[PDB]
């Protein structure tokens, strides 16, 4: 009835507490408006890709390759002081797998449990109820490193630094 | 291997082709390019001061045309519009062009949005920089010189800048992408 | 003028082609019975 | 030709009466004609008297001043609200 | 067989007229066979992002052929100097002197100078490269497809909106208020604070710099502060040299008033607030209507209680709500009055307050465009009262309008309609009699017995103003007036520098020249109106026709019984007022050519003393600024104006070739048509060869549009050639 | 100035706006 | 209509392939001709005063076609009059640009034809894809590089043309 995350407000109908993930949290009615199996992919895809920019964050920061033009630890900075070549290649090299894992299909189309995309080569999910924990771990540190990454990058565009620079010398005596 | 004189585009094709895997070669063809979004950046500042330093004899044809005239009267008007527009936008092209040769990937975008806070190093601590006043003492001459009267002097003016822009090209060898 | 060939390619393709083709096929258009 | 539709809350508002029912006055169909005859005057001497502290404008209007010159046109339809209310009764 | 594929019964005609009527009923979508309501009103939603597209290319267009061939760097160091180019030509008809003579505007091509003015708009508003030209073309290139696009996705299933959607009058009316006017005027103020007025005192903000260069020193806390006025401190000095930094203020919104003393146009800070003003209004009025949150206003309860008690108006506008919104006539009617008296107003307003710099020097680029605007107006006019007649034979119902305002017009319809007959006589009769009388006096050598009315109710309101140039005083003109001490701290001291210089076109000098002419004007007006109020009022029905309705808005007559009914139809009321519309632009137009082209020279007294009879217009305005259209080209060689010059033979031969439709009707025509048919049949090695369709006469409804399109372009390109040819070859 | 090459950027985009305008088209036409 | 063959039909995928297979030829054979200098008078500029206004170019310079300019069109107005005469006359047994109105389409190859390397239809199918191909291939990689089509040719073959 009314929303387990949200006491005063009411629980979303499209919500139905099955759906991994659901605390009743949906206050201006998303659901209403747009399919949940698309919100969902779409929630999935977000956080996995914000999960490797996370943690390509920190590890560039700590580590990178023997070469020039990958020197710079400041992941906002690196993407420009390297070669675009390379980086163009990424984005056609995403939009190849996008299509191959998405079966060729389109918002109607790409609907198969959302999200599920088949790319899992190895039997991490033995047991379908430990593949439903690992599916609630999926999407909690998914969402949670979708507002990691947003400090990370809003971080490295005030301090310059990047991650574990900006937090192991944050300046205490002054603004 | 140059900028254009008028649109300031790479021209030469550098006779790069190569689809050379393994090492790169700087291919030109896109997804073989080994240039930096910061290099891609330069050239388009190069271009800019080619197309302004290549528009200064203009003024200084114009201004040959005033004084050979049967009533000489230098319009002060035209001499300005041209420093107001030409001539600003190569001293802030060049001054971006030593933003980025001294604090490095920042001046592209990596801090974020210009800002009134610009978290970076200045347009200083450039070898280039000097250059970039030459052109603004130049500038000022210009528009002394227009409201003074003198001929003589905005032709001066302008050839100073012309020398001044050749010689920040030239010490820069802006490096010529064409993706 | 910059690319100054185009004008010479463009308007006798723009102003005799063109409108050509599309009388041609126009006419097979609005001449068919299905 | 097709159904054209309204707002929810549209009601019938023709009238053939001496006064409009009280429904065409909105959030103000309980406002008593005593109220808005005494709100129509008050906004309307506040109005004139904030619309002749600024007749001379300047580049520094007092901006309660501009702000209340706006009652004076709105006394206009108070004392309209003030006539439908009397003649309806209230 | 299958071109009408939205007709049946033209795709079985036989003849060749099924190719004209085809074509000439495509747009007419309400009746095309099998349309509900809900396609009706689907195509039209997707054909309006086609519109839109189209006004996008053609922009994104003039972009790139000024950016790729012109002279814009050149014109907007130099603007009073250098002509301005649109595009380049490339004819291969031309002979060598031809490309020599177009050879003009600083190039070394062949090019057409500009009269559109797109170079000061462009200008005033910032752009100063061609490389920021182009950009724009590209914006609009990419705006095209994505209207396109969005054309063709609510044409899709599950995008197609529904009925309920489409008739939502009040959401609609809240977003057009809010945002589409009041929030893109509100962007507009943005552009000119932070693009505009900054490279207007030479300091160029792109999108490279934009976010890290302020407006203004201070900078956006005076505006959280209630501090307003420190935006409008250090205007622009009157020394200031529009594009540089000499003379330049820091103010961004200014209430100054008047002319920037250079540019001789409306200062970019007046501009600024005024959009900012506008901009707040228009967001204010967009939260008028109720749409989901319980505040607002039923447009149905409005429309609903405005019976005035009296009953001088019946039911009132009872089931008007209704009727507008299920009549999509009835709104393109209200739309096309609408705009067409928009487009009037900037016609008027926009030649004695301009905003461009250094326009109004452009007396070609100013005369196209009041002429434009005019011709313009007067076509939106007409669609609006046709569209009015379409909406009364094919969309009013008597039945849902009983005792309306709008059943109460079609009671008194004799009333109205005798009323614009005597108006327009009344007019009429003396405006033409006494320029008639000022002929015959003029002619037999006394001027001084002509009728010259001094227009001093216009007069009256110039001084109203501040125009101190009849001695009247009174209000802005009066020193000691509240008026005049009220305006005083803000507008009235530049405006007052404005109108009573003889410098511009601000409330300019008039006198029984201008009397006459304002009379006839309006005549016209009352006889356009008259035929188009009777085409409107008599759609329905009449004596002759009491069941006009049944047989639609275009037909041709009721055949030669009951004395004969030619032109009977509503759609031939559109068609005999389109010649009293062209008529009427052309009295305006030539008015304000006339008295421009006099005043420019420094001779308006030559206007004022030829203009009170007709031998002065014909003579001093028809004939003498011919001499330089007509000798565009000759046997001793040809100029630039060589090309008005054969356009204005063109449109000669146009107009004349539209008589032919008009006079010579169809009976004629067939009889002839039957001879090349039997002859085609008769002839060998030609009869091998068969027409599909059957060639016929052209339709009787079909002529008058064939006469009328040609008589509307002969007007059209004759005029276009004269006001340009003339204004370009005097220069003055 | 502008280039052959921004020339061609244009021809590229007005082209996307010529198949665009078909489709649009020939779904106003069923 | 499009029912006689026209549109995305393997009629069309085989005209255009040969179509491009003959321009790949004549791009190779321009670059090889214009490398040696063997068009004659090939910067000499044509002059209205013999050729009319269908010479003029309005660059800045000259202000008229070129002569290489002018007989590489001319080999081409050779080729378009062949093209017309062998579309509406064609031979006998030649393959027709238009089709019967009922002819049965030939099978759609796939992904690559059967290796047939006799002077066959798979032979001329692959080959005209790989020829198409090759076009765009050289536009693009000419106009990012911003080389000239003729050099990007040369460079393409190991500089053997010149
Ligand atoms: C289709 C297969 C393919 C091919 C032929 C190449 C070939 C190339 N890549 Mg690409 N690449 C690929 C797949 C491929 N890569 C994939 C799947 C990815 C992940 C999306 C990338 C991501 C990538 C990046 C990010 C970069 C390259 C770069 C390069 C170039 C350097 C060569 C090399 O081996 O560097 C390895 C280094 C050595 C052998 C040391 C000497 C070369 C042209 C680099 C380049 O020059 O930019 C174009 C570069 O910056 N590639
Ligand atoms: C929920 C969305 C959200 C929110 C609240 C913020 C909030 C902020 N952003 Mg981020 N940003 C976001 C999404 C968001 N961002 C996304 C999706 C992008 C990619 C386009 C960016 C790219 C971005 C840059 C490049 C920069 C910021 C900056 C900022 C700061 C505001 C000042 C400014 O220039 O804003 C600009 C806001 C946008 C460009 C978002 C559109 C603030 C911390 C600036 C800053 O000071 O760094 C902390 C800065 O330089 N943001
Ligand atoms: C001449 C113009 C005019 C008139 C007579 C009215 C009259 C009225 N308005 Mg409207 N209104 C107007 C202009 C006008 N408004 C404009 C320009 C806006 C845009 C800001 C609004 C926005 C508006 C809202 C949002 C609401 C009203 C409401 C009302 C009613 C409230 C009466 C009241 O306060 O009682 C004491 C009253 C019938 C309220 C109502 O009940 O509407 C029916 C309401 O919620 N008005
Ligand atoms: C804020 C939201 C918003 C906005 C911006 C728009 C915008 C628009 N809608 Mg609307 N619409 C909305 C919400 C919105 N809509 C909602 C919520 C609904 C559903 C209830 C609709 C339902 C709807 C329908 C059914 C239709 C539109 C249409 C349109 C387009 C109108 C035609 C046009 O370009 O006029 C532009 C008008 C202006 C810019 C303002 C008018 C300016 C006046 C005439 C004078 C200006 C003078 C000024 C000096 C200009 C100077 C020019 C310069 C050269 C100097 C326009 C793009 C129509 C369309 O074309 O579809 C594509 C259409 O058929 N809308
Ligand atoms: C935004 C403005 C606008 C819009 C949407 C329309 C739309 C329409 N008009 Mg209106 N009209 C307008 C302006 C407008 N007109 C103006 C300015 C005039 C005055 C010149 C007219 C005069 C007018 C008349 C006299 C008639 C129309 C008719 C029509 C309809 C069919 C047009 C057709 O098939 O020709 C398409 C033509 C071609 C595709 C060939 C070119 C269509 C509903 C006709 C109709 O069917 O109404 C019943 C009709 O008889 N209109
Ligand atoms: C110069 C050309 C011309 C003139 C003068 C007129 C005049 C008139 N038209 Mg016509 N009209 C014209 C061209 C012209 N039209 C054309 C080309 C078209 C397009 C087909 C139309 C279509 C048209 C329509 C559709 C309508 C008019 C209407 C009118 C009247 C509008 C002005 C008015 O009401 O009072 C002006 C009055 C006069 C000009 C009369 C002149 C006074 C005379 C000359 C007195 C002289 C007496 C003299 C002694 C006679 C000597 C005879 C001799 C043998 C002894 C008026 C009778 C409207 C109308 O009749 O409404 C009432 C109307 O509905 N006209
Ligand atoms: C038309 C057929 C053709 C022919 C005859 C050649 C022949 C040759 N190419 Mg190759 N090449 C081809 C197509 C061809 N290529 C294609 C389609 C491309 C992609 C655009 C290339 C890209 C290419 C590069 C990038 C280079 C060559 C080079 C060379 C020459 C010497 C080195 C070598 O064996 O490269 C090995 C052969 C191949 C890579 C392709 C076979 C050689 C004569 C080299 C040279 O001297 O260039 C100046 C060189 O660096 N080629
Ligand atoms: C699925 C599965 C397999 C797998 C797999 C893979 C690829 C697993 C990889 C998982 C990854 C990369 C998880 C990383 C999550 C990052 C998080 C949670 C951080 C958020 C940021 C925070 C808390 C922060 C912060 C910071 C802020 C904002 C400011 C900073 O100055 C400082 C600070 C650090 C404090 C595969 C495909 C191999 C096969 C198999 O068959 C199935
Ligand atoms: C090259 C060239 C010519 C030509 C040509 C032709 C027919 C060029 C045709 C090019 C075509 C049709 C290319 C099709 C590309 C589609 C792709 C790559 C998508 C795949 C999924 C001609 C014959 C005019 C001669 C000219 O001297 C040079
Ligand atoms: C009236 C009308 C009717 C029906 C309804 C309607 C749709 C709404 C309406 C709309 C009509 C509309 C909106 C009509 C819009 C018509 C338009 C926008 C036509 C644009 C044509 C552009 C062309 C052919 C350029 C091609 C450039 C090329 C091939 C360059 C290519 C290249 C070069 C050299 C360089 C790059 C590489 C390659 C790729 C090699
Ligand atoms: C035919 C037809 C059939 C039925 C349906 C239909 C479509 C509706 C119809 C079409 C009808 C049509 C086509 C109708 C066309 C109607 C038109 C064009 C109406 C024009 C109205 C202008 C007005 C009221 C100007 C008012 C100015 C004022 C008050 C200025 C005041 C002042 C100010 C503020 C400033 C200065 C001082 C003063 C002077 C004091």
């Amino acid at each position: 009835d009314m929303s387990a995350s949200v006491p005063f407000l009411p629980r979303p109908a499209a919500l139905d507490g099955s759906m991994v993930g659901d605390v009743g949290f949906d206050p201006l009615g998303f659901t209403t408006k747009y399919d949940i199996k698309w919100l969902r992919e779409s929630e999935l895809k977000h956080g996995r890709v914000c999960m490797l920019a996370s943690l390509g964050c920190i590890v560039q920061e700590i580590v990178h390759l023997p070469f020039e033009a990958t020197s710079n630890p400041v992941a906002s900075e690196a993407f420009f002081q390297v070669p675009a070549g390379g980086l163009w290649q990424i984005f056609a090299g995403i939009g190849i797998v996008e299509h191959f894992s998405n079966n060729f299909k389109m918002s109607g189309s790409t609907m198969r449990a959302p999200g599920n995309l088949g790319f899992d080569p190895l039997n991490f999910g033995k047991n379908p109820s430990a593949r439903a924990r690992y599916e609630l771990a999926e999407i909690k540190n998914g969402r949670l490193a979708m507002l990691g990454f947003g400090g990370m990058i809003h971080g490295c565009f005030i301090t310059g630094k990047g991650p574990i620079g900006a937090l192991t010398s944050m300046d205490w005596h002054q603004s | 291997a140059s900028l254009d004189p008028k649109t300031g585009f790479p021209i030469q094709g550098g006779s790069r082709e190569k689809l050379c895997g393994g090492s790169a070669s700087a291919g030109c063809q896109p997804m073989t390019q080994a240039a930096s979004i910061l290099d891609k950046q330069r050239t388009v500042l190069a271009g800019k001061i080619t197309v302004a330093a290549n528009k200064v004899p203009v003024l200084t044809a114009a201004v040959d045309k005033m004084k050979t005239a049967k009533k000489p009267k230098l319009d002060r008007d035209y001499v300005l519009r041209y420093s107001a527009l030409y001539l600003t936008t190569l001293v802030d092209a060049m001054e971006q062009y030593c933003l980025r040769d001294a604090n490095g990937a920042k001046a592209a975008g990596g801090a974020g949005l210009p800002k009134f806070k610009e978290t970076l190093k200045p347009a200083s601590s450039s070898s280039l920089y000097s250059y970039v006043d030459t052109v603004k003492s130049g500038i000022a001459a210009v528009s002394a010189a227009a409201k003074a009267g003198d001929f003589d002097g905005v032709n001066k003016a302008a050839g100073d800048i012309k020398t001044a822009a050749d010689s920040f090209l030239s010490t820069a060898n802006p490096p010529i992408i064409f993706n | 003028m910059t690319a100054a060939y185009l004008p010479s390619i463009l308007v006798p393709i723009i102003g005799l082609i063109f409108p050509g083709l599309v009388m041609a096929f126009a006419f097979i258009y609005i001449e068919q019975d299905e | 030709f097709s159904p054209v539709p309204s707002p929810e809350g549209t009601k019938e508002t023709y009238w053939e009466t001496k006064a409009p029912s009280s429904d065409v006055l909105g959030i103000g169909a309980g406002v008593s004609s005593g109220n808005f005859a005494a709100a129509s005057v008050f906004a309307a001497l506040v109005g004139g008297y904030c619309t002749g502290q600024v007749i001379p404008l300047t580049v520094e209007p007092n901006p309660l001043f501009l702000a209340g010159s706006f009652l004076l046109p709105y006394s206009w339809a108070l004392h309209v609200a003030a006539w439908i209310q009397k003649n309806n009764g209230k | 067989t299958k071109f009408p594929k939205f007709s049946q019964a033209l795709a079985q005609d036989p003849a060749t007229r099924r190719i004209w009527y085809g074509l000439a009923t495509a747009h007419d979508l309400e009746s095309h066979d099998g349309m509900t309501e809900e396609n009706l009103y689907q195509k039209i939603f997707a054909s309006h992002f086609g519109h839109l597209a189209v006004i996008f290319l053609w922009t994104s267009g003039n972009l790139f052929h000024v950016a790729w061939q012109g002279n814009f760097e050149q014109w907007v160091l130099n603007p009073l100097k250098v002509k301005p180019i649109a595009h380049a030509i490339w004819d291969p008809h031309f002979g060598q002197p031809a490309v020599k003579a177009f050879t003009k505007g600083g190039v070394s091509y062949p090019v057409n100078i500009a009269t559109s003015g797109v170079y000061h708009w462009w200008y005033t508003i910032g752009m100063r490269s061609n490389t920021d030209l182009y950009a724009g073309s590209l914006f609009l290139l990419f705006l095209a497809g994505v209207f396109l696009f969005a054309g063709w996705l609510h044409l899709q299933p599950k995008f197609r909106p529904g009925l309920s959607w489409f008739k939502n009058n009040e959401s609609r009316l809240n977003h057009h208020l809010s945002g589409l006017f009041g929030f893109s005027s509100l962007a507009w103020s943005a552009h000119l604070i932070h693009v505009a007025i900054p490279e207007a005192r030479g300091q160029h903000v792109c999108w490279d710099n934009f976010t890290k260069v302020a407006p203004h020193p201070a900078g956006l806390q005076p505006f959280f502060t209630g501090n307003w006025g420190a935006y409008a401190a250090s205007p622009d000095t009157t020394n200031h040299i529009f594009g540089t930094s000499e003379g330049a203020g820091t103010a961004i919104l200014t209430f100054l008033g008047g002319f920037h003393p250079q540019t001789q146009a409306l200062w970019l800070t007046d501009i600024a607030h005024h959009h900012l003003a506008i901009g707040v209004v228009f967001i204010f009025a967009g939260h008028m209507y109720r749409t989901n949150w319980g505040i607002g206003h039923s447009l149905k309860e409005i429309l609903d209680a405005h019976r005035p008690p009296g009953g001088r108006l019946g039911a009132g506008h009872k089931g008007i709500f209704e009727t507008l919104t299920n009549s999509l006539h009835f709104q393109l009617g209200l739309a096309l009055a609408s705009l067409g008296v928009i487009t009037s107003l900037v016609a008027q307003h926009m030649y004695a307050l301009p905003s461009y710099a250094f326009i109004a020097k452009d007396y070609v680029t100013q005369s196209a465009l009041y002429t434009h605007h005019q011709y313009i107006a007067g076509f939106l006019m007409v669609g609006a009262f046709a569209h009015g007649a379409i909406f009364f034979v094919r969309d009013y119902d008597p039945e849902q309008n009983k005792n309306n305002v709008l059943a109460r017009i079609l009671d008194h319809k004799e009333a109205i309609i005798s009323h614009l007959s005597w108006v327009s006589l009344f007019l009429g009769f003396h405006t033409l009699g006494i320029y008639v009388h000022n002929d015959v006096v003029v002619a037999f050598g006394t001027p001084e017995k002509q009728i010259l009315v001094e227009p001093v109710f216009a007069q009256w309101i110039q001084a109203s103003s501040g125009k101190a140039l009849y001695g009247f005083d009174v209000l802005l003109s009066s020193t000691n007036s509240v008026a005049a001490n009220a305006s005083s701290n803000i507008w009235l001291p530049g405006w007052l520098e404005a109108i009573n210089s003889g410098k511009n076109s601000l409330f300019l000098p008039i006198g029984p020249g201008d009397f006459l002419i304002h009379h006839a004007i309006a005549l016209a007006l009352h006889t356009t109106t008259l035929i188009l109020v009777k085409g409107a009022l008599d759609a329905r029905g009449s004596k002759l026709m009491p069941d006009k309705k049944d047989f639609g808005y275009a037909f041709p007559c009721d055949g030669p019984g009951r004395g004969g009914t030619c032109d009977i139809s509503a759609w031939d009321a559109f068609y005999l007022s389109m010649f009293w519309m062209l008529n009427t632009i052309g009295w305006v137009t030539f008015y304000w050519h006339w008295k421009h082209i006099t005043i420019w020279q420094g001779n308006a007294g030559q206007f004022n003393e030829s203009s009170t009879y007709i031998m002065g217009w014909l003579r001093d305005y028809l004939w003498l600024n011919s001499s330089p259209l007509i000798n565009g080209y000759n046997p001793f060689g040809m100029n630039s104006l060589s090309v008005w010059s054969w356009m204005f033979l063109f449109g000669h031969l146009i107009w004349a070739t539209g008589f032919m439709f008009l006079i010579s009707w169809r009976g004629y025509w067939q009889e002839l048509i039957e001879t090349l048919v039997w002859a085609h049949e008769r002839t060998p090695l030609a009869n091998l060869v068969r027409w599909k369709d059957k060639p016929v006469a052209l339709s009787i409804v079909q002529a008058r549009l064939v006469g009328l399109i040609h008589f509307t372009a002969g007007y059209i390109f004759t005029y276009a050639a004269f006001v340009i040819a003339s204004t370009t070859g005097k220069f003055g | 100035m502008i280039s052959d090459t921004q020339i061609f950027i244009a021809l590229i985009l007005a082209l996307v706006s010529l198949v665009l305008a078909i489709r649009l088209g020939r779904a106003l036409y069923q | 209509f499009g029912g006689r063959g026209l549109g995305v039909t393997v009629n069309a995928e085989r005209w255009n392939g040969r179509h491009a297979m003959f321009g790949i030829f004549a791009m190779v054979m321009t670059s090889y001709m214009k490398g040696h200098g063997l068009i004659p008078d090939a910067d000499k500029v044509l002059d209205i005063a013999q050729w009319g206004p269908l010479a003029a170019v309005w660059d800045g310079a000259g202000n008229g076609i070129s002569n290489e300019r002018a007989i590489i069109l001319i080999a081409h107005v050779h080729v378009l009059v062949v093209s017309v005469i062998a579309a509406i006359a064609p031979f006998g047994f030649q393959d027709t640009l238009v089709k019967e109105k009922g002819y049965t389409p030939e099978s759609p190859a796939g992904l690559i034809p059967p290796f047939k390397t006799g002077l066959t239809a798979e032979a001329e199918l692959i080959n005209g894809r790989l020829a198409m191909l090759g076009v765009i291939s050289i536009v693009t990689a000419s106009l990012f590089t911003g080389t000239s089509v003729v050099d990007t040719i040369n460079l393409g073959m190991g500089k053997i043309l010149y």
